[PDB]
């Protein structure tokens, strides 16, 4: 059973994420849920607003190697009062999927993980994303 | 003239001893303390709780000092100052859900009622009950009462209703009274009977007021009709509606002029003669207790880095209304000189303050009525 | 940061570890793999031949039938037929890295063997290169249906090597970009003063292969891609093939990266109205 | 109910003030049929779309308070129906009707038991 | 009610409605955006201060008016200013009302699509057409026929008309504007010894010049005079409480129109350069043209230049025929008012592309394989 | 400026002066627990009229009122998918933040484009007419913000080759 490709698991841990590939017998990965962006706050010069035109103005890196990045604050979209960066978690996972795993989420199937004490809105806004951004054939 | 909120109660009603000294209040929720005219300061005098149905109206019989209490429970009582505190003394009724308003048959004979249950629970005292008891006008009425006024002969009654139809009634009880004098509106005067009507189902009648002897009567609905019936014009009637914001209150202040107030918070005058439908105004009555010199630029600066409502306007000079007229004004009454010769008048609001007022500046006219 | 490699992060590190392990003589654990890439890939990997000292990668795609028709095989017999291998079943072909297929310098192949995807594409693109170099029009076009709500072919002309396309538009909110921003490429290159011909075509495939204005006034992208020899030299070529073997697939992923992003503005904005809403007081 | 020929007579004769007083004449208040009401509303709205901005205030000052209240019931009747930017000419009518009646003319439409 | 007429161009914006006596929507066709760390961070400011607000804040801002391959290139910075029009000047939608747009002669290919892409997908106008600005001037004069000068802040052009039939080979478009003047003009401050001379003072330079400059009457007489006088020198306040007193420069640098050669630039001087229109024109008309010489712009409001350019032109010209040279009060301001008033000839609308035409093919209904 | 908006919203605020009614009653036949009174309206004579108010030809408002609680809904000229679904990436985003401001009839209601649930509680909670003098006009400003997202989003269209091709 498949899209073109079968199901796989990510366990989306609030320290490290873990996963493996169709046919293996282990998580091939158990890995830092972390990402680094400069937040040194001297917001200055040549100003612009209200215009999403082609950029020269982003400075960011993701995963275990983002831990090395200087002035880049290696944040963690783990859940720890910080929750709101489920916004970044999309772009983050888009990197993971298409660029670390180097994969195709409209062809595979998926299983993903949540805590018992979960509220709806943070997932359900990401459900348009799951089926319009990630456009998966099926998941739960 | 003068104002203060000694503490910021949502004064939902006010009542007194006839010397206007001990202010009782309908509070927030179910928590009363009475305060008193400490010269002109306001200082606590009582704690009351045991009428537990919040509070609604009352009828403080203000000579005899008997607050018949009402609200969202049949633990409704003559509260009386037992020397110690105002304390309960039970009434028995056959209303349900609530009592909104209560009304001494003017000679304090009994009171009339407005129920949470479509009805007039006509309530009469029994020494034998140790308490009141009632009988009911469930019919010919259809729905219940918001406002009440006995005609001065005290067995004759007017009311404003959620049954809308602007009807005049009799409610004599054999075991406390005898039937009243040949009422020109209609004189079938036993229990529960209908004297007269004006065809007006025109909003739920919200204020009812006799002229200075009740030869004519006014009404208003909360839908803000303003209206009358006059007997000597041969059971004549009148109706109008205001221009301004919807009514809180109206009263006669003669047989020919009345004070009205609404969500505009300022009072406006009304004037009349006897020209049937010729209902007529007289303009806004008040002048604000404020002047333009108010300000404190330091906190205006501090809280223009923060931004809560931080784009200014004179609406804020009345906490949204302008005129110092607040989140809202909430009641009006005459203090002294009365519905003929007033020397002072007063008003309440959501701010919890006493206010007293500029009357006799407006004394500037003579005589009234014209048989038209 | 958003970049990629033709060899895979997932694969190179694990199998170079398996080959660090092969150098050490180490014993197995159970690998088998299937997955996907751009271009509709079914990757595979395995413990083939049952035993403690082999690995095999394999791959399968439907339109291999349109591709084995072409002599791709010979460059690959050099670069990868340096290694000793056989096709697996169900897969088109497979690479047996038997741990006795490993050299002294075990690293040296790893990158190359991983980059094989695009390199298989390049192994046949060279024929249209050779057709252009031999001065040949129209030669032997590689009509492939890699995709099918889309179309493509590779072909040649004496001056210039070529590819052509189709792709059906789904939404007008896409079309309003499609029929605008490539016309600030087809009329706009001054700050990007390099590019070969690329013609995105909201209706128009070229004439030897299909014919122009074959869409709903805008509803099919018959894109086309044609090379100046300042690309068809033995160099500027390679850079560019790499982009192309991801381009629109990768782009249509970047779309969503940017869709997500606006919600910064929107977070700020919506939070601003939550501020503004107080001011009624 | 109103008379179509009576209103068109004033309207075609340039007696726009008479067209107004005629189009307001004998309102369908007592009829429970909405169709007879909408005929009167179409008569009145045709007059309202036919006016000149400057002439509105002359015509509005000719009405008594009952005419202004009835007019507000009709302006409201117009406003339920978007089309032809009718609401733009109606807003200019309202501005004059409001200047003549005052806000009590709004209150009285909001109180009505039966209406146009 | 309305249809929309604008000086959408260089200098200030100078817009109004159709038919008005005056442009009214008026501020610089240039804007600024903070050049700074906003050290009082969170002080509630948006990222731009615009023309008049740009000037109110010009010590704060980065500003744009792009490459002399056009007037501008990221016209999608007037992006912002489109809204600055629609709301911040007006509070209205263009999408409501038929629009009179304008563009110059000889614009390179892509213009009109890239424009109309916005003008209908974005500005969504009911229907529109685009004018060329020269004869707008003659409408105000009530004329059709003569030679029309533009020199401005965007551009220059030199335009023969004959009730239409305007000359494709003897109309003379040129990049030139008052825009350009300052690069020579401001190097002089080191002759002035001013250790203090920047970019933002260019506007004050332009100020002093617009207050006190004129074009020299016979320049070596002026040079001998500057070599012998300083009544030339005239005082000017500066923002801390200073004055500077300066004023030979005030007509020295005002020679460069005859001497582009000042930057070593191989261009002829002004009237000589311009004469070539006429030289390429019909020859017969060159009598009658003596009465038909129409001249205008903000750049045209200087003293001394008029008699100078006449005598200069006269150094090219025969005598022989009856002169009229034609340059009105407010010629600088005037052009929008003539173009405003055109719309009264409602005929002017009938040319209009509607949004339908623009939708159906695209603006491929009208762009630039079209002539 | 769009100046008949002044007649429009001055007449809105003249309606919201004629009829700033909302004040409370609980019960007289059925329970004291004050309801979504505008939803649960049984009968007319106690209550405000049901109403609708065009601006033009697509644009209009609905207002409906129990004597104590009220609906609004408002309709917009716009009708392209490029107008709608794109701003509805926001009208999705919007609705949890309605839970942070408490008076939406929380949906982008069709025939209109939105709706509101309004009640007497608010009249006792803080303030007076500065409230509606904010609200009715704030409601335009959040429409003028569509122009703000407009150039924003159109400039996201100007992201396009400005990345992919401009890499080279």
């Amino acid at each position: 059973m498949a899209g073109r490709l079968p199901a796989c698991v990510v366990d989306c841990g609030t320290g490290y994420t873990k996963l493996g590939y169709a046919g293996n017998t282990e998580p091939q990965f158990i890995i830092p849920s972390c990402i680094a962006i400069k937040e040194s706050a001297k917001v200055g010069d040549q100003a612009q607003r209200r215009v999403m035109k082609g950029v020269d103005d982003l400075d960011f890196f993701i995963g275990d190697e983002a831990i090395e990045k200087p002035t880049y604050a290696t944040k963690w979209p783990i859940r720890h009062g910080i929750v709101e960066d489920w916004d970044l978690m999309e772009r983050f996972m888009e990197q993971v999927i298409f660029k670390y795993l180097r994969a195709e989420p409209e062809d595979h199937y998926f299983l993903l993980t949540e805590p018992p004490l979960n509220t709806p809105e943070n997932r359900e806004y990401t459900a348009e994303i799951m089926f319009e951004s990630f456009n998966v054939p099926g998941l739960y | 003239m003068a104002y203060h909120s000694f503490l910021v109660e949502p004064i939902s009603c006010h009542a007194w001893n006839k010397d206007r000294t001990q202010i009782a209040i309908c509070p927030n929720n179910h928590e009363v303390h009475i305060y008193e005219k400490s010269g002109n300061k306001w200082v606590q005098v009582h704690e009351l709780k045991e009428h537990n149905g919040q509070v609604t109206g009352v009828d403080w019989a203000p000579d005899s000092n008997r607050i018949v209490t009402c609200g969202t429970d049949r633990n409704a009582y003559v509260w009386t100052l037992k020397g110690r505190t105002w304390k309960p003394t039970l009434v028995i009724l056959r209303i349900n859900r609530a009592a909104r308003c209560v009304r001494w048959a003017p000679n304090e004979k009994k009171f009339a009622v407005g129920s949470g249950s479509r009805v007039i629970s006509i309530c009469y005292f029994e020494q034998e009950n140790d308490w009141w008891v009632c009988k009911h006008i469930k019919k010919p009425i259809r729905s219940t009462v918001l406002s009440l006024d006995w005609h001065p002969n005290s067995v004759l009654l007017a009311a404003g209703s959620c049954d809308f139809k602007c009807r005049i009634f009799s409610a004599y009880i054999k075991e406390v009274e005898e039937r009243p004098a040949p009422t020109p509106w209609g004189s079938k005067m036993p229990f529960g009977e209908l004297m007269f009507e004006s065809s007006s189902s025109c909003g739920w009648v919200h204020g009812v007021c006799f002229s200075a002897n009740g030869s004519r009567v006014a009404w208003v609905s909360h839908d803000s009709t303003v209206c009358l019936a006059d007997a000597d014009k041969k059971m004549a009637v009148a109706t109008l509606a205001s221009e301004t914001l919807p009514l809180l209150a109206v009263t006669f202040i003669t047989e020919s002029s009345l004070v009205a107030a609404g969500h505009d918070c300022f009072p406006v005058l009304f004037t009349y003669d006897s020209a049937a439908g010729k209902l007529s105004f007289g303009g806004r009555l008040d002048v604000p207790k404020q002047s333009s010199q108010r300000g404190l630029t330091a906190r205006e600066r501090f809280q223009n880095l923060d931004k809560k409502a931080s784009s200014e306007g004179s609406a804020a000079a009345g906490a949204g209304l302008d005129s110092l007229h607040k989140n809202s004004v909430s009641q009006i009454s005459v203090l002294s000189g009365g519905k003929a010769k007033c020397s002072q008048f007063c008003t309440t609001g959501m701010d919890g303050g006493m206010s007293i007022w500029d009357v006799r500046s407006l004394e500037s006219a003579l005589k009234d009525l014209k048989i038209v | 940061m958003i970049l990629l490699e033709v060899n895979n992060r997932i694969i190179e590190e694990t199998l170079a570890l398996k080959f660090e392990n092969a150098a050490a003589g180490n014993k197995p654990e159970a690998v088998e793999v299937t997955f996907a890439d751009f271009d509709g890939v079914l990757y595979h990997i395995s413990n083939p031949n049952g035993d403690k000292t082999k690995v095999m990668v394999s791959i399968s795609l439907k339109f291999y039938k349109e591709l084995q028709a072409h002599g791709a095989d010979e460059l690959l017999k050099r670069v990868y037929g340096s290694y000793l291998v056989n096709p697996e079943s169900g897969y088109n072909v497979s690479l047996l890295y038997d741990l006795e297929n490993l050299p002294a310098s075990k690293d040296s192949i790893v990158h190359q063997a991983g980059m094989l995807k695009r390199n298989c594409f390049a192994s046949v693109f060279e024929k249209y290169f050779q057709f252009q170099e031999e001065g040949k029009e129209g030669e032997n076009r590689a009509v492939i249906h890699y995709r099918d709500d889309e179309t493509m072919y590779v072909e040649s002309k004496k001056d210039r090597v070529t590819v052509v396309f189709s792709t059906v538009f789904k939404d007008d909110d896409d079309v309003v970009i499609g029929k605008v921003f490539m016309q600030e490429f087809k009329e706009g290159r001054r700050a990007s003063h390099t590019a070969p011909q690329v013609l995105f075509s909201h209706r128009e495939p070229p004439l030897e292969l299909k014919d122009t204005d074959a869409a709903v006034g805008d509803n099919i992208g018959y894109i086309t891609f044609v090379l100046f020899p300042r690309h068809t030299n033995a160099s500027a070529r390679d850079n560019t093939i790499n982009l192309i073997h991801t381009f629109r697939d990768y782009l249509h992923y970047h779309i969503k990266c940017s869709k997500a992003y606006i919600h910064t503005r929107m977070r700020a904005k919506t939070s601003d109205f939550l501020k503004v809403l107080n001011r009624a007081r | 109910g109103p008379d179509e020929g009576e209103v068109d007579s004033c309207l075609r004769q340039g007696n726009m003030t008479a067209a107004l007083q005629a189009a307001l004449k004998n309102p369908p208040i007592n009829t429970k049929s909405q169709a007879v009401k909408d005929r009167a509303g179409s008569i009145v709205l045709k007059v309202l779309i036919s006016f000149k901005a400057n002439d509105i205030e002359k015509a509005v000052q000719s009405l008594d308070k009952n005419g202004v209240d009835l007019l507000m019931k009709y302006i409201y009747k117009g406003f339920e129906s978007p089309s032809d930017n009718s609401s733009a000419v109606l807003l200019q009518w309202h501005e004059k009707a409001l200047a003549a009646g005052g806000v009590g003319s709004i209150v009285r439409v909001l109180t009505a038991r039966k209406t146009v | 009610t309305t249809a929309l007429v604008c000086d959408n161009g260089s200098g200030l914006v100078k817009a109004g409605f159709a038919g008005d006596d005056a442009p009214r929507a008026v501020f610089p066709s240039i804007v600024g955006r903070p050049r700074h760390q906003g050290v009082m961070v969170g002080m509630g400011q948006k990222d731009s201060y615009v023309g008049d607000e740009a000037q109110s804040k010009r010590g704060i801002l980065t500003l744009k008016y792009p490459i002399e391959h056009g007037i501008i290139t990221n016209w999608d910075d007037m992006e912002k200013i489109w809204h600055h029009t629609f709301y911040n000047e007006l509070r209205v939608a263009p999408e409501e009302h038929p629009t009179l747009l304008t563009e110059a002669p000889l614009n390179p290919k892509a213009n009109r699509e890239k424009m109309t892409q916005i003008m209908f997908e974005t500005f969504n106008v009911p229907a529109m057409y685009v004018a060329i600005q020269a004869v707008l001037s003659l409408y105000a004069s009530g004329r059709t026929t003569g030679i029309v000068l533009d020199s401005g802040d965007g551009v220059t052009h030199n335009v023969p008309i004959y009730e239409g039939y305007a000359l494709p080979h003897a109309i003379m478009r040129l990049d030139l504007a008052g825009r350009d003047l300052t690069d020579y003009l401001m190097k002089i401050l080191t002759e002035r010894g001013y250790s203090f001379v920047t970019t933002a003072e260019r506007e004050i330079v332009r100020d002093i010049k617009e207050k006190l400059c004129y074009v020299a009457l016979d320049f070596e007489n002026e040079m001998a005079t500057a070599a012998s006088s300083s009544s030339l020198e005239k005082s000017y306040e500066l923002p801390d409480g200073q004055v500077i007193t300066i004023g030979n420069e005030r007509f020295r640098c005002p020679e460069t129109l005859f001497q582009p050669s000042f930057i070593g630039m191989e261009s002829a001087g002004i009237h000589e350069t311009t004469y070539n229109s006429i030289m390429k024109c019909d020859i017969d008309i060159r009598k009658d043209l003596y009465a038909n010489n129409v001249m205008s712009g903000g750049t045209t409001m200087y003293p001394g230049i008029a008699d100078r350019m006449q005598k200069e032109i006269t150094a090219l010209a025969p005598s022989t025929m009856k002169i009229k040279i034609i340059a009105p009060p407010e010629r600088k301001y005037s052009v929008w008012i003539g173009g405003s008033i055109l719309a009264s000839l409602s005929t002017f609308q009938q040319m209009w592309i509607t949004k339908q035409e623009y939708d159906e093919a695209g603006p491929s209904i009208v762009h630039r394989k079209c002539f | 400026m769009t100046a008949t908006l002044r007649p429009y919203l001055s007449a809105v605020r003249a309606t919201l002066q004629a009829a700033l009614c909302l004040e409370n009653f609980s019960s007289q036949v059925v329970e004291r627990h004050n309801k979504p009174e505008v939803e649960v309206r049984s009968s007319k004579e106690l209550l405000l009229q049901p109403v609708t108010i065009s601006r033009n030809e697509k644009e209009k408002v609905l207002i409906e009122g129990s004597i104590n609680s009220v609906r609004v809904s408002i309709a917009v000229k716009q009708a392209d998918e490029i107008e709608k679904i794109l701003c509805h990436k926001f009208m999705r985003f919007m609705m949890m933040r309605a839970e942070n401001f408490f008076i939406l009839r929380r949906k982008p209601v069709e025939g209109y484009d939105i709706s509101f649930l309004i009640t007497n509680f608010h009249t006792e909670q803080m303030y007076k007419h500065k409230l509606v003098d904010f609200v009715i006009h704030f409601m335009e400003e959040i429409d003028k913000e569509i122009s703000e997202m407009k150039l924003s989003v159109n400039a996201r269209a100007r992201i396009v080759a400005e990345e992919f091709l401009k890499n080279f």
